[PDB]
């Protein structure tokens, strides 16, 4: 949507994750892993869900009102009585209409964002040690154990404890 | 730091998203089918099929229209002081008395159905020269003969109907709903064989209005063994004013009033059952439930309910877009 | 891997957007001018200036409103069993026969006007004891005098005009219209001269409803001659039910049923041309084109058509924000 | 606009890219050349598109209404007649004048997102062996030819072929 | 190139934006109440409580009614050839002369209320054969008995009533008003009295339409000594046309016409004072301000004013989410 | 909001910034300063008044239109008059609450959108010579006086003036 993070340069989406929706993938040292993030998921459902509270607020009541069907021909005011209805039904109608268009296209933005930050968060994270390969993932040169990635997931990685390894195994090589 | 720390490997941390198998299609601003995660319906298309008795107060009229529960036709006796939230009058519903119209029968039904109440006080209004209680063989009471409850049909005692001039006082504090009618002869025979004048004529009046009604003689169809017929017409006589019934001929007398009221009653037509549930929200179609925000059962509802609209179907996205990883 | 790349330079891509001279400013949230690549616009200001005889059948009315035609109106015979989509009324037409008015003019031409039809079957009503046929020199057909083609007009026979009660049942399965009038004379010996009573009655009536109207002398201004008048009335009798028509002078008869029905007509005062082209959308204006989604050329329309606005004009964007590079 | 690349960092639009709403325009070893960008072209176009035809989805059809005119001066119902319809019409004009401001407030957006996403896309794909100029161009510390730029272009270019000649010259240099 | 010399160090830079120790909640299409910096009402609340005078010109009717001022009440006489852009009627108005009523009171208040203007002319009616200007005691002009400036009361001279048939044409190029009345006796006794004939009947008319009523005898309630009434009934007749004002005992006269525009006017019931200073829109509780677009004041209002909304609070954000330091 | 720098990854505002929306705090060998940015300080406040602007756009006035307080009961004509009225004020009131939620929102998202494009204007403008710490702080890896923080804020910032003193601070160091 308008990040361009899903269906954008997450090429798509996994069908095996199914503890969040947001979350990494990675592979080390010991191996291949996924994990959901649990914020991220969190900050997309709370507004999905406060957007929808916000849609079901308050049916409002009604009583007596105008009759709607008549059995009789009149003419004159019966000709107003149904056209104050048509009329109102087409307004309501409208708003519905426009009220779910709106809001979809948000929703669908909204996720595409919220997609983008938790890039984002990693990125700035990682600093100057991983790459981004363009694909949303990062490419990490520096030895990075199951605790590391735990570490960059849970937001605690130390950049500086990786620093000189890194720069060395990215720069240096021969060029 | 460490020494050289020589271990020259590398990570891969890709971040992503979920995806499901299936997925929901949804309109938005750009596209009108774009899938979606999951997505929730906004629009309400089904009812039960049954008005719940619950929290209103739902009236069944059974063969009973309002109107004629007003009047006393003998077979909706069963309604006298009866009261209400909803009236629902049914398809079935027959009249079975003496063959009358109203003249703006459409805002008698209304400003009845709404006050909510059919609690009537009989007054003691006294006809001095004419024979009252008059009935007929179309509005059997019983084995008799009869006529609607609440109304006093007056014909001529011996050989004079005099000029009636009578007045009843609002002395109360509220509003006080008078029905009252015409009879309408079929012939100038039948006229003066009952009220002896050729002409008859009724003027109700208060001291804020006044209705002169004159009769109107004529065949018209037989129903239920009659050409003539009654015309109903009502006044409503507000605290502190006062009632003059004047007529020389013709009238159909009040016997007391029905009282008025203001509230959130109305009256319905709907042959949906009703049943024992509480629902907020009713239809013709049955009650309906009130959690989504717009609805397609009926335009006709009463209580707290969605509004109307004409699609059948709104998908509110609850989700991402749904891009999968192959689809299974 | 590669050997001595001996030059070693460096190479610049820039990326960026078109730009257009020219551009089109739009309103937004924040801005109400801001100048895009391109817009398109959605209120339709312009009406061809002719009505399109194509795809709604339009009935031209001429010289003749439809009440006019109704009512047969010699110089409308034209008009009679004709059948519409959309019934054109001039500025131009005029009435030339017997002075009436119509008492609710307003609903009857709404409800001929919908109905779509001036199909009219003539009945076998039976008067007896009247003249029938009567005529006038304000109506005339031909070099003679006339009337109405669709009502009869009674008058006595010799020194008498009898009480007519005459009854006509709807057998059919469907609605049937009937027209009827009253004639207003202007004085009381033209009362008595041609209804014998001095004072004339009509009652015509249903299972379901009454109307009593009596006639009333005076002299009203001089229209085609004559200072009376008649009045137009009308009744609609349900399949099932039964027409009785009851008078004892003054009675402008029936002589059959228009026939009803339900479709999508209407009518239209315009002056607009009709002109052959195809056209969903009507004004009286003119037919418009029904590509934009609003309209600004007239709140009355028939057909498939824009939402009318009061804006008359509205600039979608369609391109992105214009940023050329040159002065202006 | 929300991403400010159009009327943003990129400072002006080119009069002269008539083959294509966003491109490229490069300076290599082989000359100097422009060229539209047909992929995001065709984003921002089928967007706009679908935009519209949802604004141009059926014009709802209505026969026998109310009078809207009227030659004689009736009192309370004709006051009626006129008052459903003036509020009819304001009602109808105001969601006019708001449905194309929110469509043009997005439509100025979502261009403005096309852009950004092509810029990063490029960015991405750039790697090392590149730097932001910061107004929308990139320098490319490496020679790249004709069929180098077409590459970045047709989204085929390898990094890792140009990675120690770009980092050479990018960085070591002389501090 | 640039050359060091010694220093070796870093800076830090940060960016941040604003935030505020107080701060406002708003609704969002995700959150209902998110706080920002700042926010505006949109929902004006409040009257002043006093009408301004100014720009609409106020007409304060003080103890008349419209109709009352329009009628020619004595008390009201203070009204004659008035004008308005809004009438502003008080709830202790009060009639005080001969006790009518008026059919459809609601048009004729409506269509004087927006024609604007009470300008009067007297037109030469001659009624030949009766005797004019009849007075009331329940109409005191001064200490003599009195009747509606705008009306004359036609009774017999001495043993007749003829057939009045008078016609004043429309000459001018406007359309002109006409006020009548019906006089409705409370007994036979006081008809042949007034009138002679045991029946009267009055015929209006133009070229247009016409109207006959006939009076109804009987009794009303007392008021102001009186059980009689009197009907008031009105007739516009347009450029060109004519009135014909035919009657046969119980015609209350016209003495003229009042003369019609086309205006912004119209009527308002208030007890709100009337003040002096400029606000263009009127509520009945007193002028607002059009400052906000939504108001929440009162439904009914005049001039340039905001949208009646239900909501009382409507608060639009004029600033960045607030992230205070401390706390909120 | 959309962009996730305010309330995201710069943690909370300055109620001391009195001087503007948007600024500058910088901590150099010569000290420690702050200082609005006026550039976008104007360019949020000049939408917000464009939209507010937009929203008191002339109140259309209307004089003579239909009873709507009544003191006898009538019915049905009565009962449609009170129903145009009932049916108008519920259409105007979804109007007015669904007008404030989608503007609030958008106003909430550009002013987000502001800070964001001024972190990525200074980023740009930085070039090789400093890292991003994540938390809208920027790292300059070389001596940086009060000129040279104003000549950042101002815009005038040349990049190739600090390259080779940043780059060797910034990677060389002993990895
Ligand atoms: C005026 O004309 C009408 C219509 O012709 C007359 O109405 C008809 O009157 C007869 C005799 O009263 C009715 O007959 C009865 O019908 C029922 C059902 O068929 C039957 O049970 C009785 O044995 C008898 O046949 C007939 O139904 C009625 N029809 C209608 C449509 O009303 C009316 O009597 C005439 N009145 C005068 C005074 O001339
Ligand atoms: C009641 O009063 C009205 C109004 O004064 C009388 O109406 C007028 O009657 C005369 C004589 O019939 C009409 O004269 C006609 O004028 C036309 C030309 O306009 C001419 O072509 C005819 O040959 C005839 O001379 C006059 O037009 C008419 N005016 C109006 C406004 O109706 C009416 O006659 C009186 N009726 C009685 C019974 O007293
Ligand atoms: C028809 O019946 C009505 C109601 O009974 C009669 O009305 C009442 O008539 C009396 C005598 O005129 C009125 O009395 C007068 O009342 C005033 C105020 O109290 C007082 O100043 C007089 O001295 C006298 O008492 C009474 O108010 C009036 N009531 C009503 C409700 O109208 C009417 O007179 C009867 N008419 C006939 C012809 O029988
Ligand atoms: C046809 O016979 C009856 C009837 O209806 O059964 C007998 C009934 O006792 C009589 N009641 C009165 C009060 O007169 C009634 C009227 O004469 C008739 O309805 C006038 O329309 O007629
Ligand atoms: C004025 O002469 C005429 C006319 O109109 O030409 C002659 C016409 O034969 C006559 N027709 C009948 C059925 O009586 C008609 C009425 O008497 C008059 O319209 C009553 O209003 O009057
Ligand atoms: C009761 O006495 C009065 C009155 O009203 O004061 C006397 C008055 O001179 C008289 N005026 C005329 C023109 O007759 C009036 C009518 O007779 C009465 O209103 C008919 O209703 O009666
Ligand atoms: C983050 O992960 C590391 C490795 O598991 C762990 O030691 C650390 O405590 C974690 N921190 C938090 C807040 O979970
Ligand atoms: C889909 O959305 C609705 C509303 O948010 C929610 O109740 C439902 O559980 C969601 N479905 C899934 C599979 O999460
Ligand atoms: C109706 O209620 C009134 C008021 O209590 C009472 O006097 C009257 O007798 C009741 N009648 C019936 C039939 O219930
Ligand atoms: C509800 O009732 C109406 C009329 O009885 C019918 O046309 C409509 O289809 C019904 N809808 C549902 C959901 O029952
Ligand atoms: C402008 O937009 C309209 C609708 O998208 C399109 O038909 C037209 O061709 C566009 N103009 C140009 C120059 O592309
Ligand atoms: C009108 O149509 C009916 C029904 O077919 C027919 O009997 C009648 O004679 C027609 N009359 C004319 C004038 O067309
Ligand atoms: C359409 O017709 C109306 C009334 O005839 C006129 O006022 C209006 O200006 C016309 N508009 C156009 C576009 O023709
Ligand atoms: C990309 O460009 C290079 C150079 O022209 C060419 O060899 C390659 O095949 C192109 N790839 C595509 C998919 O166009
Ligand atoms: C809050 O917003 C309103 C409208 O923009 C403005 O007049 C007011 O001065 C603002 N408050 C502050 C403290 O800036
Ligand atoms: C009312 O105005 C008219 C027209 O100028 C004038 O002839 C008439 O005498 C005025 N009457 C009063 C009482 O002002
Ligand atoms: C305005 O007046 C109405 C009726 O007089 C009252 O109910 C309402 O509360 C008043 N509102 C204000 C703001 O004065
Ligand atoms: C930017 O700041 C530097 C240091 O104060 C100054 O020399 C330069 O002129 C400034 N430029 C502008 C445009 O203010």
């Amino acid at each position: 949507g308008l990040f361009g993070a899903i269906a954008g340069f997450i090429e798509n989406g996994w069908e095996g994750m199914i503890d969040g929706w947001y979350g990494f993938r990675h592979q080390n040292s010991e191996g291949t892993g996924q994990a959901a993030d649990l914020k991220s998921t969190q900050a997309a459902i709370d507004q999905i869900n406060g957007k929808l509270n916000r849609v079901i607020e308050k049916t409002n009541e009604k009583f007596h009102q105008i009759e709607k069907e008549f059995s009789e021909v009149e003419g004159r005011i019966q000709d107003l009585e149904k056209y104050v209805e048509d009329t109102k039904i087409d307004l309501w109608s409208y708003n519905a209409e426009l009220l779910v268009a709106l809001e979809n296209q948000h929703t669908i933005d909204l996720t595409d964002s919220e997609m983008n930050k938790l890039f984002e968060k990693t990125r700035r994270q990682l600093r100057e040690n991983a790459e981004e390969m363009g694909n949303g993932c990062f490419k990490i040169y520096h030895k990075c154990d199951n605790a590391c990635i735990e570490s960059i997931r849970n937001g605690t990685y130390d950049h500086d404890v990786y620093r000189d390894e890194a720069l060395n195994n990215r720069f240096q090589i021969k060029g | 730091q460490d020494l050289p720390g020589n271990d020259n490997s590398t990570a891969t941390l890709c971040l992503g998203h979920h995806a499901v198998p299936n997925g929901t299609l949804v309109k938005t601003i750009t596209d009108d089918q774009i899938e979606v995660t999951n997505a929730t319906e906004l629009v309400q298309s089904s009812s039960t099929g049954k008005i719940c008795n619950n929290p209103h107060r739902i009236l069944d009229g059974i063969d009973c229209t309002l109107i004629d529960a007003l009047l006393g036709d003998p077979h909706c006796d069963v309604f006298q002081n009866e009261t209400w939230d909803l009236f629902v009058e049914r398809s079935k519903a027959f009249s079975n008395c003496y063959p009358y119209d109203v003249p703006d029968y459409a805002s008698l039904r209304s400003l009845v159905a709404s006050s909510g109440t059919l609690e009537f006080i009989t007054e003691g209004f006294t006809w001095t020269g004419v024979t009252q209680n008059g009935r007929s063989n179309a509005c059997k009471r019983g084995p008799g003969s009869g006529f609607f409850s609440r109304l006093n049909w007056l014909t001529k005692s011996g050989s004079t109907y005099p000029v009636l001039n009578v007045t009843m006082p609002n002395n109360d504090n509220f509003d006080k709903l008078y029905i009252w009618g015409i009879h309408h002869p079929s012939t100038n025979q039948e006229q003066t064989s009952l009220y002896v004048q050729a002409s008859g004529r009724v003027t109700v009046s208060t001291r804020r209005s006044q209705q002169t009604i004159i009769p109107n003689i004529g065949s018209r169809p037989w129903v239920r063994g009659l050409s003539s017929r009654i015309s109903i017409y009502w006044t409503i006589v507000k605290p502190g004013d006062v009632l003059v019934i004047n007529s020389n001929g013709n009238l159909i007398a009040p016997r007391g009033y029905f009282k008025m009221r203001t509230g959130k009653s109305s009256i319905m037509r709907s042959d949906a059952p009703i049943d024992t549930c509480i629902s907020e929200c009713i239809t013709p179609n049955g009650s309906i439930p009130n959690d989504k925000p717009f609805q397609n059962v009926n335009k006709i509802t009463y209580g707290a309910c969605p509004k109307y609209v004409k699609q059948n179907t709104l998908k509110l996205a609850t989700g991402m877009r749904n891009v999968p990883e192959k689809q299974t």
